[PDB]
């Protein structure tokens, strides 16, 4: 949908760290790994809001999100 | 068919010109060729730190299978990106993943290595529910796949070399970090990217510069992943600037103003001087359209030419006679020397901006971005750096020596001239107490953040224990605050650019020094955890008091020179010869006199001024009464606070004794007279 | 017919500690 | 930036020392057993440092503090 | 049955001794630093072990290895 | 339905800190990253109740929450 829309949306997400490790289950999906390509290639503009604490303890585990 | 339903075609994407022409990695993509022409093991996975471009050799891969100068063997495949996202993201039911992931290898299978499979995020495979490894790992080593997968370094070790039959089913591939030349010819092709898309121009000093400086300053991400975000970035905010203008929006501040003045006064001459500005401010305007349609001018017919480029090297995979020759021969010498006309036309005409991105420009990427005051000596804070020494002597009186030489830290960091290996100043105070050492720091402080206590205050005075290493550093893995990591380290790493006081640090058990020997000697320090931190952006300033009988007993009637060198003597006899020669420089204080007595009374009555202007109270003080406070607040051995005991008791007890009498009244000069030998407070 | 359904899977993970003497 | 007062009391023993400050708290709060008394007279070792101030990352006791 | 080149190196302070090593990393990978330089004045404990190398499972932080 | 309530309604919790640690599952999401934006805000009108070790334990841990 997002990309249905051309750059229209900037998106938003507060507490990004609820994002790493979110929904890892019997398939380990994580929302991470689903957001990383969109990510990489700037499709999305995705603007986060995290605590200067969880942004070490919970994102800079998951290097690749860095 | 599950290929038009769960992939991505690559090679659609390159074939339709939406990716990166990679330069380099030329003994990756070879080793990549190597590796899917075999027989068994037909996998390779890229291997590298996440940055250093793991998706750029597939894709750069893709674009050579669109350029065809592959080897032979692999002209004419198929580059798939295999998605995880929708193959897990049909299974609801029982067995759809599996079946879904069974069809795929089956239609993989119908035709028979005709397509390379591309696992991106290989580790997003493994978790599916056995599931999704056991299904794969017969199929793997068996040739009928030719899975390159690309994932991480640590999801390696975490999420394959767990199951480690999944491990010897590939071939790592081991992508370097590249190195700083090769990230230049990286850049001037994505140069030529970015000037495709973010109508600017961009400078080859600013190439050199985004190497050189992502190279040095930053540690955290890598090459060519941050010079890419300087320049990118540096890109966007030149495109802010001439979006935007300054000069325009305080001529738009001066008119709504006099246009407010003029509107209340109705002598007048505001009517003419608002008829002045706003001509002024509509030429301001339209010479700032003409400037802006120049530049989009100037990018059309450059994105215009980058197209005949493109089309002529879509002739060149066609083969179009005329077209050839007819596209270069024409096309590229007309538009190239009208580029250069609108580029000569740009350095002509714009007076009011930049169309380049310098060295200026990602030096102030660099230092908003960071926080690592690299950017060029702009001109009021060059003003307020001359006025180093002006400004220290407002709160540290005397005591020139040192002075002298944080003026020289400060400088020697900003003018960029300082060793990159190193901190800027590893500093050591010495002298007897009361003199100004944590008041210098504080200075600093104040100086260079507006803001006091905002530096990375380690106090010494903990460290006697053989332990309290562990505190600053880390706690090191398996143990409990492993999870937190350090006090040093970390709020040198939120903040690259402070001041590390070492307030009082002889009282250590000497092995927190064999930790400042890394510290001062090449300025990385490594935590808790493993991932170190650089300090080459820091004062690491130290004081302490181990020649007290030294300055107490020779200030007068010696140098500056035999002094250090004496005090010098004493620290080898307490420090570690290890140590003191990692040291910038060992400043000695010096027992203070009576001028700057005197000027420390006039700071701490300026102060308590308003201190009682907060209270809403105004003072003035007899010079007699300064005479009581001077030599009330005189001694050799103690230094300062005697003045400021003398000043609190005589001073404050009687006054405030006074106030919560409701003697006082708000509205009276509080006037400090005296007695016989005491300050009297006269109300009048 | 029904489906797979998601899981929660609560995990965890243990300390040491260190003891320390004192040489005299 | 200082405390609000630091004072070295002196004398021999039996004077009123500790009634001046337990004074104080019995003023201040109307309580004895409201202040804080570290008997500093234990601390004829270099330790207990160690257990005002806390121990370390690493050690023991360590989510406690001093 | 060795690893190649098992040197000690002693001497006075301030020598070129670190700097020999750079110089080796500079000659055999062109580049000043890189080299693994794991600094023998952060392991002054027993645990420091548990730094460098790693942690026996089930504990903290056994799963990033060392 | 809190927000159904029109601002009528008074939440009381006791033991806050089980709340923190209600739902942390590993890789999930718990109540703390769930009542971090309805707090915020507010409309949420929360109550707490601790004790004071365990508050510094636990609540403490998590700043925004805090
Ligand atoms: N040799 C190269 N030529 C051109 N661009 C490159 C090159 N190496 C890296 N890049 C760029 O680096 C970025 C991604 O580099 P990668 O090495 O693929 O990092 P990454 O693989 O995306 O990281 P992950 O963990 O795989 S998401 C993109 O902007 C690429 O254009
Ligand atoms: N040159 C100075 N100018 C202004 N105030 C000073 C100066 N020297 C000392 N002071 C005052 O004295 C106090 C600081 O005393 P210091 O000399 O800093 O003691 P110190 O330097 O911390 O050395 P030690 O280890 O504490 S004894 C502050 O209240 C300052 O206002
Ligand atoms: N001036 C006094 N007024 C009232 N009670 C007093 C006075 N002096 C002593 N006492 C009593 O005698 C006790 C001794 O006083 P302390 O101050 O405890 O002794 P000290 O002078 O503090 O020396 P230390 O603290 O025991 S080393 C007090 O606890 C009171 O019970
Ligand atoms: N022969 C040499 N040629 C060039 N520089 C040298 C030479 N010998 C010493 N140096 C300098 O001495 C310094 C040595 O730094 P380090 O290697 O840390 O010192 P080291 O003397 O090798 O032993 P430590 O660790 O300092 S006690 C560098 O700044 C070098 O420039």
């Amino acid at each position: 949908d997002l990309a249905k829309q051309e750059g229209n949306v900037i998106l938003f997400i507060d507490a990004l760290h609820t994002m790493v490790g979110a929904g890892k289950a019997d398939g380990a999906m994580d929302a991470g790994n689903m957001l990383k390509p969109a990510l990489a290639r700037g499709e999305l503009h995705c603007v986060g809001a995290t605590t200067l604490d969880e942004y070490r303890q919970y994102i800079e585990k998951d290097a690749a999100l860095e | 068919q599950a290929l038009k339903k769960y992939t991505i075609d690559l090679t659609e994407r390159a074939e339709q010109g939406k990716l990166d022409p990679v330069i380099g990695r030329d003994e990756e993509i070879r080793r990549t060729i190597q590796v899917l022409q075999r027989r068994t093991k037909n996998n390779p996975v890229l291997i590298g730190e996440p940055g250093v471009g793991k998706t750029a050799i597939v894709e750069g891969l893709a674009q050579r299978i669109i350029n065809g100068e592959v080897p032979e063997g692999l002209k004419g495949r198929r580059v798939l990106a295999l998605d995880m996202g929708a193959l897990v993201a049909g299974a609801k039911y029982r067995g759809e993943f599996e079946e879904r992931l069974k069809g795929v290898l089956n239609d993989l299978a119908k035709q028979e290595g005709n397509v390379i499979l591309f696992i991106d995020a290989l580790h997003t495979m493994v978790g599916a529910g056995m599931d999704a490894g056991n299904m794969l790992k017969p199929a793997l080593a068996r040739g009928e796949l030719h899975c390159v997968g690309a994932t991480t370094l640590d999801e390696y070790r975490q999420y394959i070399e767990k199951d480690a039959a999944l491990e010897r089913r590939f071939q790592k591939v081991f992508v370097a970090e590249p190195s700083v030349e090769d990230t230049i010819a990286i850049l001037r092709g994505l140069k030529e990217r970015y000037e495709l898309h973010h109508h600017v121009q961009i400078t080859d000093p600013a190439i050199v510069a985004a190497a050189t400086l992502s190279h040095r300053y930053i540690a955290d991400r890598q090459l060519p992943d941050k010079a890419i975000d300087l320049i990118d970035e540096a890109a966007s905010s030149i495109r802010m600037q001439i979006d935007s203008p300054e000069e325009l929006d305080r001529l738009d501040r001066r008119i709504i103003q006099l246009k407010l003045e003029q509107q209340a006064l109705m002598l007048d001459m505001l009517n003419e001087e608002l008829s002045d500005k706003e001509r002024q401010y509509s030429e301001l305007e339209e010479e700032w359209k003409a400037e802006k349609a120049s530049l989009s001018g100037t990018q059309t017919i450059k994105a215009e030419l980058e197209q005949a480029k493109i089309a002529i090297e879509q002739a060149r995979r066609v083969g179009d006679l005329a077209r050839m020759s007819e596209l270069q021969y024409g096309k590229i010498p007309e538009l190239e020397k009208q580029l250069e006309a609108a580029t000569q036309l740009e350095g002509k005409t714009m007076r009011l901006l930049r169309n380049k991105v310098t060295d200026a420009e990602i030096a102030e990427v660099l230092a908003r971005w960071t926080g690592i005051p690299v950017s060029r000596m702009m001109e009021s804070e060059r003003e307020k750096l001359l006025r180093m020494e002006q400004e220290l002597h407002h709160r540290v009186i005397g005591q020139n020596e040192a002075v002298d030489a944080v003026s020289n830290a400060i400088r020697r960091s900003r003018a960029g001239l300082a060793d990159p290996n190193r901190p800027i100043g590893s500093f050591l105070f010495l002298g007897p107490t009361g003199v100004g050492k944590t008041e210098l720091c504080k200075a600093l402080a104040n100086f260079m953040f507006d803001s006091d206590e905002a530096m990375v205050r380690i106090d010494m005075s903990e460290f006697m224990e053989k332990h309290s290493v562990s505190r600053l550093v880390g706690a090191p893995p398996g143990y409990v605050g492993y999870e937190e990591g350090g006090y040093l380290t970390e709020a040198v790493r939120r903040r690259p650019y402070s001041v590390i006081l070492l307030d009082a640090v002889e009282k250590a058990h000497p092995d927190v020094f064999n930790i400042l020997l890394q510290v001062l000697d090449d300025g990385r320090l490594t935590d808790g955890q493993g991932r170190t931190v650089d300090f080459r952006n820091t004062v690491v300033i130290m004081t302490s008091n181990l020649g007290s009988d030294l300055i107490q007993e020779r200030f007068g009637e010696l140098d500056y020179a035999h002094m250090k060198e004496l005090v010098l003597g004493v620290v080898s006899h307490n420090f570690r010869p290890e140590f003191i020669n990692r040291i910038d420089e060992v400043v000695v204080f010096h027992p203070l006199g009576e001028q700057h007595i005197a000027s420390i009374a006039q700071i701490q009555l300026k102060r308590l001024y308003k201190r009682l202007e907060e209270r809403g109270y105004e003072i003035h003080i007899s010079d007699e009464a300064l005479k009581l406070l001077s030599e009330n607040g005189y001694d050799p051995v103690y230094g300062a606070r005697p003045l400021k005991r003398a000043i609190q008791q005589q001073i404050e007890n009687p006054l405030a004794q006074q106030i919560l009498s409701g003697e006082l009244v708000p509205g009276k000069v509080i006037r400090l007279e005296v007695n016989e030998d005491r300050i009297v407070a006269v109300q009048h | 017919a029904a489906a797979a359904a998601a899981a929660a899977a609560a995990a965890a993970a243990a300390a040491a500690a260190a003891a320390a003497a004192a040489a005299a």
